[PDB]
This record gives C-alpha cells, structure tokens and sequence, in this order.
RNA sequence: UAGGGGAUCGAAGAUGAUCAGAUACCGUCGUAGUCUUAACCAUAAACUAUGCCGACUAGGGAUCGGGUGGUGUUUUUUUAA
C-alpha cells in the first residue's frame, strides 16, 4: 500500500452536471515538478494537500 | 422556396453523378451533397500511450496513424452533431472554425 | 533474447477478439471472444469484455513461453463501418499492463476498391 | 470613365487587346528574309506556319508547326520580313 | 488433454541477402509408424517488417513475406515470397488537393521468377508555387506511366531474385525515376508499394543451400 | 419488348425487431430494377411555380468568355518575346 500525497495548484473549471465535481492541476509533495490534471469531489481551495495511493489515472474531462 | 444558390450541393456543367453510400443512414446520396470528413486519430490514446513507449522492446518506433474518410445522408450529419443549423444569413459563408 | 507471437485482434461490434498464433499464423493458440468473459449477453462488446479478456492473452502466452508480441487491429471492415469498436483499445491498454513486450503495430482493416452492395436499401437503415 | 478619345487611345491600350478590337482590326502574326548557314538563301517563310520548310531547294530542314507560332533550326538570322 | 505438449518449434532464418538471418520462432507438431511432421508444415509464409531484420529504422514501414523452401538442424531455410507496404503509410501518403497516379507491368525475369509489380507515384508542387495545390494535364501522366513501364522491365531483365531484392532494399529504382521524368515534371513520394509471385519455377535446393554459409 | 450485364443497392416478397395493433418506421438478406445495345412510352414542383422579341429608366462592386490601351507585373537570358 504506497501513498503518493499530492499537492493542489491549480483549481480549473466547474464540472458535473450537479456541480458535484471541482477540475483539477497537481504539485506531487513527496518530486515537485511533475504537474500531472485529475478530478476530485469537495467545496476545493488551492493548497488541499491532495491524497492518492492511485500514483496517475492520468484523468481526463464527465454530465 | 428558392432555399441556396447552389440549390444542396455541388452540380454544374455536370448533369448527372456516381452517388455514395452512408458510414451510420447505410441511405443512398449523390457525391456532390455527401459532407466530408477526415477523423484521423492515434490508434494508441492520451492515456495509455505514456504504458505503450514503455513496455514496447523498441527504444522509441514512432507511433503509426490510423487513416479513413466518412460519408454522410444529411439527416444524420443533423442528428449526429456534425453539421448543425447555421441563422439564414449565417448560411452563405465556408470556413473549418 | 524474445521470441514474438502474432497477436490477431478485431473488434466491429458486439463483439471482440483477443487471439493469439505462430508469428506466421497456420497454427493458433489461446483466442478470447468477448460473450466470454461477460454473463450478461448484453454487452458482448464492452470496454471491460476486452479488459478481462487479454488478459487471458497473457495468461495462455505466458503459459507457452510467448514472452512477447508483434500487432493486429481488423475492424468489421468489408463492405462494414473501419471504424474499430470498444476493444480494440481497452486491448491494446491491458494488453501492455500483463507484461507484454509490444512490437510493430498496424491496421489491417478490410478496404474495399468498392464493389459489393452495401445493405439496408436505397433509402436507407431506419428507428 | 465619363468619357474617352475612343479616337486614337493610346498605343499600350492596343498591343494587349484582342487582334480583332484595336477599332480597326489587324493582324499580329508577320513575316521571316533565311540564312540555313550553308545557303545565302533568303526564303520568306511565316511566323505561324502549320508545313516544315525547305530552305529554296541545301534540304534545310527550318522551322516546325505547333500551336500558333514557328519553332526556327538553332541556324537562321530570322530577320524579320 | 493439453493442445501444448506435443507443439516441436523450430528456428526462421533468411538470405544469408540481407541482415539479422535472424528472424524469431514458430509451433507447428512428431507422427507414428508410418507417417511423417517435418513436412507436414513447412510448405507455408512469415512476413517481421524491413526493421527486426536489415536492423536499421529508416525502413522503419514496408513488410517481407518469406516463406520456407525446406527443413534442416530443427533451422527452417528460407526463399524470398514478396514485399508489402505499412498500410496506412500508403493511405496517408495520399493528399486530398492533389494528382495521384498508376503502376504496372508483369515479367519472365533469366531465375525462371514471374513477377508483378505496384510503381505508385504522386505530383509535387514546385519549391514556389501560388496554387492551392500541384496538378496534372493528363497526356503528360500517359506518358508518364510508359517510361515507367520500360525504366521496370529492363531493372527486371538485369534478373535473378537474389540480384533483384537488393534493387528493393535500398530503393535505387526510386531515383531511377525522377532522372528518367525530371526531362518531362516533379514528382514524390515515387514508390515499388509492393510486388507479388504468381509463376514461381521448380525447388532447386542450392541453385538455394548456395544463400549460406 | 427481346438479347447482353447481373458488383452495389434494393419496391416487391421473407424476415428479427419495436408496438395496445405494426401488414411501417429500426436491422440482415433479397429477385425484379438499377448498367448497355436496339427499340417503345412523353409524363414531373419539366420550378426563376415568372412566355418570347424588343426599346428606355439608378447607383454600384465581384466573376467567366472575348477584344482594346497603359516606356503596365513578374518571368531573366542579354533586351525582349
């Protein structure tokens, strides 16, 4: 079980339907300069430390 | 109604032309009319290509096309998204964006 | 140091296929139809039945020594669609997570220079 | 244009326009006194001439047909007239 | 039962003519009293792009279709089959907004092979040159097709497989044509596309055994 | 109408679908016909739903075909052509 914990930059666009998904870049914590886009579900700011033991799914853009 | 100068599509000097069969329709279409389209694609994918040049024994290959045209009847270039309908006046342009 | 088996996939649709030869192909091994790995009878074509179903590819071409592969996709081509199904690309991802090296990829989708008469009728299939 | 002297224009507008409009017509194609090298002689051949000729016997060859004007051999002076 | 415990393998080698006489492997199936394997499969083809085999990445595309003559040890030689194009790459090379021709021309070789050939070949454009396009007249492509016609016959006669096939590999015969048809008009792209058998004579094993060492 | 051609589509016919019914829509096959020679028929939203000849009124800016003129644009080869 490896937890990759990654940082939040840059909050995207509004999507879903119901506006149940932000999207999301994200800054990996612990090898900065990586800046993968996945999506994630919550009332966001930039700066939620972000948490994924999925590394990388990468997520593209849902109705 | 006149609707369209033209009257649809692409036919003059020539009388009559070799018609064309619809991809989806799979109605007969004379290939004035048609609406033709190009998609080409990496038969790969964003999201996997990364596992491809990865796990291939190829230290890089390239990363080959996959070619086709399409045929379309009118009806379903509308249905399907494709076409639309252009205002009148927004009609009589003819540019891809 | 690899031995390479001829992959000989194909996905229209409602259905798809993982089938596996030698790289010359008169003799075959392991081949995965869709219905297979799926009863609903549904979706006999789905994103997934591929999926489970390479993954069979990897396990009777890991099972008699085919390390690796070289690989075909068909649509149904003829007349039919060339425009290749769900499969064949869920396929050719689970097809590199199961170890499998990849090699030489290509289309072989059969084109017609016309000829035979597409079905439905003039004015067409219609709902 | 409220107007024009179409008596007389200029000369330019002629030597474009179509042979039969410059007003009173008249021709472009005119004539082309040849020395094949060997021969002094001077045969008048034409500038369109559908016929190759021979160079006044010397059988020498000239000059060939194409679509509206000959193509001359490399030897002729082709002084024109 | 099992359908792999009997499956024997054996090796694909190929003209000596060409690179890495390695190609990778095949299955194929021992007998009884009476009854024989080796032959049992043999006659049939394989056809691995230009690459795994002349090595190099220029031929990245385009495939040869070897097929194997006779056995050996467990290493089964091999005989030139034909040549292919990657398909796609044809497909591709096509433009819409431009003329496309076409080739071909049969041929006793002497070896006593009987060969077609496709000499596909586009126009170009001029480098310089408004107009969108690049057509052709039409006369001018009549005799375009007649050149290539001879230009194929003669490298054909000027014979043998073996001498023939390094005419195929490093795309000398593609030159040929530009310089004779330059004194015409530019042209591109140029291909052979393909190439295939039909009359091919009797085996003679080492006319073959001599492809080796 | 009688010969040739009969790939593809595809009324008719058969079908499986959907449906309260479905002899229709959707799907797959399918004679006939589409194609051609030779002969018929003469209808059409045969549509600018605007008879043709002519002659006269009010501005433009495009284009196809000609023709005329500008020590006009390049072509460059030496100047033209």
């Amino acid at each position: 079980t490896p937890v990759t914990l990654a940082k939040v930059i840059k909050v995207l666009g509004r999507t879903g339907s119901r506006g149940g998904v932000t999207q999301v870049r994200v800054e990996f914590l612990e090898d900065t300069s990586r800046t993968i886009v996945r999506n994630v579900k919550g009332p966001v700011r930039e700066n939620d430390i972000l948490v994924l033991m999925e590394s990388e799914r990468e997520a593209r853009r849902l109705r | 109604p006149k609707k369209r100068a033209s009257n649809g599509r692409n036919k003059k000097g020539r009388g009559h032309v070799k018609p064309v069969r619809c991809v989806n329709c799979s109605k007969s279409i004379p290939k004035d009319k048609a609406i033709k389209r190009m998609a080409i694609r990496n038969i790969v994918e964003a999201a996997a290509v990364r596992d491809l040049s990865e796990a291939s024994v190829y230290p890089e290959y390239a990363l080959p096309k996959t070619y086709n045209k399409l045929h379309y009847c009118v009806s379903c270039a509308i249905h399907a998204r494709i076409v639309r309908v252009r205002s009148r006046e927004d009609r009589k342009n003819r540019a891809p964006p | 140091s690899q031995v390479f088996g001829v992959a000989r996939i194909y996905a229209s649709f409602n259905d798809t296929f993982v089938h596996v030869t030698d790289l010359s192909g008169k003799e075959t091994i392991a081949r995965v139809t869709g219905g297979m790995k799926v009863k609903a009878d549904r979706d006999e074509s789905s994103p997934y039945a591929a999926m489970l179903a390479a993954q069979d590819v990897a396990a009777k071409c890991k099972e008699v020594g085919i390390t690796a592969v070289h690989v075909k996709i068909r649509a149904t081509g003829g007349t039919r669609t060339k425009t290749p199904g769900p499969g064949g690309q869920a396929a050719l991802r689970a097809l590199a997570r199961s170890g499998l090296r990849i090699g030489r990829i290509e289309d072989v989708t059969p084109v017609p220079s016309d000829s035979t008469r597409k079905k439905g009728g003039r004015r067409g299939r219609r709902l | 244009v409220l107007v024009q002297d179409l008596l007389h224009p200029t000369a330019a507008s002629e030597a474009r326009k179509h042979k039969l409009k410059t007003l009173v017509q008249g021709p472009r194609s005119y004539f082309l006194d040849v020395k094949c090298p060997g021969c002094l002689n001077i045969t008048t051949v034409f500038s369109h001439a559908q016929t190759a000729v021979t160079c006044e016997s010397c059988s020498t060859i000239l000059c060939t047909p194409t679509g509206g004007k000959a193509k001359l051999s490399e030897g002729t002076s082709f002084r024109r007239k | 039962v099992d359908p792999f415990t009997r499956k024997e393998w054996f090796d694909i080698k190929a003209p000596s003519t060409f690179e890495n006489a390695n190609v990778g492997k095949t299955l194929v199936n021992k007998s009884t009293g009476l009854k024989s394997a080796s032959d049992a499969l043999k006659g049939r083809v394989v056809e691995v792009c230009l690459a795994d085999l002349q090595g190099s990445e220029d031929h990245s595309f385009r495939k040869i279709k070897l097929r194997v003559d006779e056995v050996q040890g467990k290493n089964l030689l091999t005989n030139f089959h034909g040549m292919d194009f990657t398909t796609d790459k044809l497909r591709s090379m096509v433009r819409k907004w431009q003329t496309l021709i076409e080739a071909n021309v049969t041929v006793k070789t002497s070896d006593d092979y009987v060969l077609r050939i496709f000499a596909i070949a586009f126009t170009r454009a001029q480098a310089n040159q408004v107009k969108a396009h690049s057509y052709a007249q039409s006369s001018h492509i009549r005799a375009i097709r007649k050149v290539i016609s001879e230009i194929l016959t003669k490298e054909v006669q000027g014979s043998t497989l073996a001498q023939l096939t390094s005419k195929l590999i490093p795309e000398v015969i593609n030159k040929e044509i530009e310089n004779a048809t330059k004194d015409i008009f530019p042209l591109q792209n140029i291909h052979v596309r393909k190439v295939k058998l039909l009359k091919q004579p009797k085996f003679d094993v080492g006319a073959l055994m001599a492809l080796h060492g």
